[PDB]
RNA sequence: ACCUCGGAGCAGAACCCAACCUCCGAGCAGUACAUGCUAAGACUUCACCAGUCAAAGCGAACCUCAAUUGAUCCAAUAACUUGACCAACGGAACAAGUUACCCUAGGGAUAACAGCGCAAUCCUAUUCUAGAGUCCAUAUCAACAAUAGGGUUUACGACCUCGAUGUUGGAUCAGGACAUCCCGAUGGUGCAGCCGCUAUUAAAGGUUCGUUUGUUCAACGAUUAAAGUCCUACGUGAUCUGAGUUCAGACCGGAGUAAUCCAGGUCGGUUUCUAUCUACUUUAAAUUCCUCCCUGUACGAAAGGACAAGAGAAAUAAGGCCUACUUCACAAAGCGCCUUCCCCCGUAAAUGAUAUCAUCUCAACUUAGAUACCCACACCCACCCAAGAACAGGGUU
RNA sequence: UCUCUUACUUUUAACCAGUGAAAUUGACCUGCCCGUGAAGAGGCGGGCAUAACACAGCAAGACGAGAAGACCCUAUGGAGCU
RNA sequence: CCGAGCCUGGUGAUAGCUGGUUGUCCAAGAUAGAAUCUUAGUUCAACUUUAAAUUUGCCCACAGAACCAAAUCCCCUUGUAAAUUUAACUGUUAGUCCAAAGAGGAACAGCUCUUUGGACACUAGGAAAAAACCUUGUAGAGAGAGUAAAAAAUUUAACACCCAUAGUAGGCCUAAAAGCAGCCACCAAUUAAGAAAGCGUUCAAGCUCAACACCCACUACCUAAAAAAUCCCAAACAUAUA
RNA sequence: ACCCCUAUACCUUCUGCAUAAUGAAUUAACUAGAAAUAACUUUGCAAGGAGAGCCAAAGCUAAGACCCCCGAAACCAGACGA
């Protein structure tokens, strides 16, 4: 009988060629996802559509920002077929109140505070 | 239709892109390592025997020669005394080429056969060929000299 | 010549299906996302402990302003212009 | 009786080698009502050993096992709990000795 | 050409953020600045609210870090608060 | 056969969970006589009804069991209480058969015909080599078993159709497959010859007439080169038949109290359609037997007894035509006459490499290995015609 | 009757003139093969075919027309009979 | 149109059964079950709709749930925004395929019966047409763009050469069992041959295989079908940088 | 205008209809949702409301807003018919 999945806790300890391939730092970790959905939730169980509409992930393509905390990625983790979590990159750091307006997300993950639209 | 069926059933077509993504593959090696790059013991006892003994030595093509034949050439040659010795080329040759007859070596191809006695008795060696034409007596060395048919012949009359 | 029995795609007896190129590179490539996704969620930043109470203010007071909006349903005001503004269906020039 | 895929059915021995044995036992396994081979104590050893270099030479990095058991692409929905444990080797009564 | 792009960062689709579809359509002839096109806006108020959601999460993710911290700290501070009141005599 | 209640499996771990699913039981018994009274909180058989547990308190003392059951009204009784194998067990207070003499409303939600699915049954092929075949698995036949197909039967299912998809045989006209009955070609033989058996290839052509049965089939008579196996809505009833079968009448035996019935027999019993659309309505290469000769030759101990090559003589089929017969009579016909022409592939050999022999070769290679019809075209009013439904066509010197 | 059917006459028929119905009809610009599909296709897929339009003939199909199946099942529908 | 005439009336008989049911536009919305002369229906529940009131509802973590597998229950965080209750009702209560666990049947069915979950009775793209498989869902205009699923691959069977005398017709056993019907032993001579592995003899006799020699060297790919009925079925193509 | 590309009439019925399931030639006219108990909304007045009767521990008074059409075989009464 089709059931929900238990997904054994190997599949999330990591492997330093796995860090070496996917760089990044496993002391020091990255604090906001970037999640995207990316496959539908029809011919899809119910609990993964109610997980999909929790996570907000209802229009496709278009990115949300959540916590790397061990609750939300516990839901991830259930609809992990459906989605792209890439980690968010700050290179200027965090957005300011004089900067909020001029902000843009960039397909390499990076919230940059600065856009100008202006050739370097 | 149950899980278990008699005949193979038709899977799900995501489970049979599963398989066919889970296929196994086997490793490849870079340049193909196909292009990449006894009894001898005993019977060179013999052979040290029949060359550090009888004086006379001589080579004859193996002839096919019926049992009876065989037999019947073997009684003549051990009344004059004469032993009929059928040892193998693979061990015969290289130990003729480092024990120093080694100009006996281009005669020891094909089928051999070697008539050795201490007794020079080579007339009676003779008078047995002769009466069966399709046997050569190839050659020998009598007294440490390599001698021809002919010269056999000579030393025999 | 060559009829299926019955429905193509169902049944007992069906017409076979055979896997492309395409089909294949089209599941590797899921695969790899999802492989990504598993080591982007091999790093929690916080501990369970750690996030055990960071959020409840915030997720109160949410909850305290759908209480407030489901508590202030009531019927709207009305207003003795918008009556008596339907006398002027006869407001003519002279 | 019911036969699994793995057991032996008869088991033969004696002053007498594999071959001898191996022509009438392909025979019966040939006429066995399901898959059977003729099998000795180093070919048993030489299938085993030969699985298991399969498995640490395929060179392929998606396997069944690691698809299935972390429900990649949500793949429980087209297998069944069964395939948790048979990892794609096993279809109904069919063993598939090619799969690793 | 998506995966070119996604490679230089430029988004997949060239409708996306760029100065094609960011930058102003026209202005007037004179050259004063057009009033903006109503999908910028849009735009921007979107990236306005994602921005202050990423302030948000990181402090209040930042502030349950330092609420954990000083709570252990008095934790060990009720641990390391140990001494004997009254003085041990009897067998000794 | 079952219909209510309980335990176990299916239903492995909170609950729940079906089948004319697999098993086992119940329709009580025993004790007590506070088996009194009352009252928080709960459970609950997926609703309701009904069912279950219970602290504290008053009063005393100092229930086992799994199911072991039955509502309302009404009846009995002074009252407390007590009444259904109401077992179709949520129970109508009390009502059976039969209908082909039948009727109505519906149903392809559901059977009979046909189609479809399926292949248990049925049929075939291969693999395996026990066994039979004097000996010898493999000339021939073949067990236990295995692998595949086929879709002719009997079934199973109930998916189209019950505001109709008419039926068994037969007639007529047949289209197709080949798993070949005959005619062709070939390989094996437990092939001397004549006959056979068996396998490969072949679907151009052909595949009889009768007695009995309604009959498919079957038996029998006489033939034949042979008298194929199937599919086609068990091909084909807006082409036919109606013996059977399938309404109303009747008889025999049987069943039933009878009405009436029998998956038994028997006699009788209305077969409509003026064609709108689709499609179709003249596409010249024939097969087979027999006789003589080869020849009493080959072959064979004999008895028996070929194949080629050659000549004729028919039969059928196709096409045509009246000279004479015959039906007849300016003509149409057959019972009469005339004509009728290619191959066909399974294999068997030579040379010769891979693999310096050999080897027919999914090696390069060599050999066995159609013509004829038709064909010009505003003289046309009209007349004639061997031309013709109309139209067209031929002739009119 | 049939082997085995042929000939002629009359009716019908066809053409001309007069008169002039009926069932039927969602709309049709209404082809063949294989496949598909509510499981048997003019209309769907792949192929093929294909200027237009009368008259005569035919009955393979339009699950052809007719008759809200006579058979079987159902209905807390009828009726006759015992 | 007599299994019971016809006409009028009661009569607008009754019909859990078929058929029918008339302007525009938006929105929410798919069915666990129990009773029932009931299973072609109804009533209650459930689901669905509207309006009100209030506070939590879903997802979930340690700890926890029995003796004789996948999972569930419970559940704070957390991510979210729903839930319960009150009032008022209708309609649905004749279900199909796919994946999975089972059951019945033939480990038959487009078969039947349950359960968990899809999808379909809603849109669009794909899998030839196409319900139920895959991609994808919230609607308009555009002669812009990036994508998703998405196109079947396979072709098989050559295998040596050369040689062979003999203790004995080992014994027993037999009519005879001579390497070879069966039994016991399995030595032994030649450079090198089993008191013989297969074949063949009534028995004999025979010819192969294992052994000599010989020599380049055992060359050694370890695999395997075919059938039906109107007419095969896209046309084609091995070689220009994913 | 055609040619090119795309596109399986409608209604009913159903698990599911291009269906070869139902109905329909077409035009014009005719031809099918009736009301209570409550609830809700909006006025009036308010411990009372209503133009006797009745309700009332915020009610009472008034209004608005919801419940189809055709069809049997039958049964009975009285006449009319040999
Ligand atoms: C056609 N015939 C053989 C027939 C057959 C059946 N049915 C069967 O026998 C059963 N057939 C099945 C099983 C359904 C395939 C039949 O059932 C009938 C009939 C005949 C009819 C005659 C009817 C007729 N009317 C309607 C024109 C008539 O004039 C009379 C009459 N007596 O006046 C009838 O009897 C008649 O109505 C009638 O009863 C018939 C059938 O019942
Ligand atoms: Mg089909
Ligand atoms: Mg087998
Ligand atoms: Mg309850
Ligand atoms: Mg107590
Ligand atoms: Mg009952
Ligand atoms: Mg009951
Ligand atoms: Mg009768
Ligand atoms: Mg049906
Ligand atoms: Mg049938
Ligand atoms: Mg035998
Ligand atoms: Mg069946
Ligand atoms: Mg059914
Ligand atoms: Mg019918
Ligand atoms: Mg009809
Ligand atoms: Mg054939
Ligand atoms: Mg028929
Ligand atoms: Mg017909
Ligand atoms: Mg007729
Ligand atoms: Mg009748
Ligand atoms: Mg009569
Ligand atoms: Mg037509
Ligand atoms: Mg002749
Ligand atoms: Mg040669
Ligand atoms: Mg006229
Ligand atoms: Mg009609
Ligand atoms: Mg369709
Ligand atoms: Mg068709
Ligand atoms: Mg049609
Ligand atoms: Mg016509
Ligand atoms: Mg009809
Ligand atoms: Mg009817
Ligand atoms: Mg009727
Ligand atoms: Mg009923
Ligand atoms: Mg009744
Ligand atoms: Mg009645
Ligand atoms: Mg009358
Ligand atoms: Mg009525
Ligand atoms: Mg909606
Ligand atoms: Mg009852
Ligand atoms: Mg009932
Ligand atoms: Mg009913
Ligand atoms: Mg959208
Ligand atoms: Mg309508
Ligand atoms: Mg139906
Ligand atoms: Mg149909
Ligand atoms: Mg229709
Ligand atoms: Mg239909
Ligand atoms: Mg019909
Ligand atoms: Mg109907
Ligand atoms: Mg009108
Ligand atoms: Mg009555
Ligand atoms: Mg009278």
């Amino acid at each position: 009988k089709f059931t929900r999945s238990r997904i054994p806790e190997k599949v999330f300890q990591a492997s330093p060629e796995d860090h070496e391939k996917y760089g990044g730092d496993p002391q020091n970790p990255h604090k906001l996802h970037i999640v995207t959905r990316i496959k539908s939730t029809r011919r899809r169980p119910y609990w993964e559509k109610d997980i999909i509409k929790m996570l907000g992930l209802e229009k496709a393509h278009t990115p949300q920002v959540h916590k790397n905390i061990p609750s939300v990625n516990a839901k991830l983790k259930v609809v992990k077929h459906l989605i792209r979590i890439k980690p968010l990159k700050l290179p200027q750091g965090l957005p300011a109140e004089e900067n909020m307006s001029n902000t843009c997300l960039k397909s390499t993950g990076e919230l940059v505070v600065q856009w100008h639209l202006k050739p370097v | 239709s149950k899980a278990v069926t008699r005949h193979r059933r038709v899977m799900h077509f995501q489970r049979q892109k599963l398989m066919a993504v889970t296929e196994y593959i086997p490793p490849k090696p870079a340049i193909h390592p196909s292009c990449l790059p006894g009894l001898i013991r005993l019977l060179r006892r013999e052979i040290a025997a029949v060359f550090q003994d009888n004086r006379m030595i001589a080579v004859c093509q193996n002839v096919a020669l019926s049992a009876e034949d065989k037999l019947l050439m073997r009684h003549q040659l051990r009344k004059h005394k004469i032993l009929m010795k059928v040892f193998p080329n693979q061990v015969l040759k290289p130990f003729l080429e480092d024990s120093k007859y080694q100009n006996l070596l281009p005669l020891f191809v094909g089928h051999n056969m070697l008539l050795v006695s201490e007794e020079p008795k080579v007339k009676e060696m003779v008078r047995i060929l002769r009466t069966v034409p399709f046997l050569p007596l190839l050659g020998g060395c009598i007294d440490d000299t390599i001698l021809s048919r002919q010269g056999f012949i000579n030393y025999s009359k | 010549r060559g009829r299926i029995p019955g429905r193509q795609w169902i049944g007992k007896h069906r017409r076979p299906r055979f896997v492309s190129l395409r089909a294949k590179q089209n599941m590797i490539r899921r695969l790899e996302i999802e492989a990504e996704n598993h080591y982007w969620l091999s790093m929690p930043y916080m501990t369970r402990e750690q996030e055990r109470g960071h959020a409840a203010v915030r997720r109160r007071e949410a909850f305290e302003a759908i209480k407030a909006a489901a508590t202030s349903k009531f019927p709207p005001h009305r207003f003795i212009a918008d009556q008596l503004d339907h006398l002027n269906v006869t407001k003519k020039w002279s | 009786t019911p036969v699994k895929a793995g057991r032996l059915v008869v088991e033969m021995g004696g002053r007498c080698e594999f071959e001898e044995v191996q022509g009438f036992l392909d025979q019966v396994a040939h006429k066995l009502p399901f898959a059977a081979k003729a099998v000795s104590r180093g070919t048993l050893e030489k299938m085993r050993k030969d699985q298991e270099e399969r498995e640490r030479n395929n060179q392929n990095p998606w396997t069944f096992e690691r698809i299935a058991t972390a429900n990649m692409l949500g793949i429980r929905k087209v297998l069944s709990p069964y395939d948790l444990t048979h990892k794609g080797k096993y279809w109904g009564k069919f063993y598939m000795p090619k799969r690793v | 050409g998506g995966q070119w792009r996604l490679q230089q960062g430029l988004a997949a689709n060239p409708s996306g953020y760029g100065p094609l579809t960011e930058l102003p359509d026209w202005s007037y002839a004179d050259g004063r600045p057009a009033p903006p096109m109503k999908g910028q806006l849009r735009r921007k108020a979107e990236r306005e609210t994602f921005a202050r959601r990423v302030v948000l999460l990181s402090q209040e993710m930042d502030a349950g870090l330092q609420a954990w911290q000083l709570r252990q700290q008095k934790l060990q501070e009720e641990q390391r608060k140990q001494e004997n009141a009254l003085k041990p005599k009897g067998a000794s």
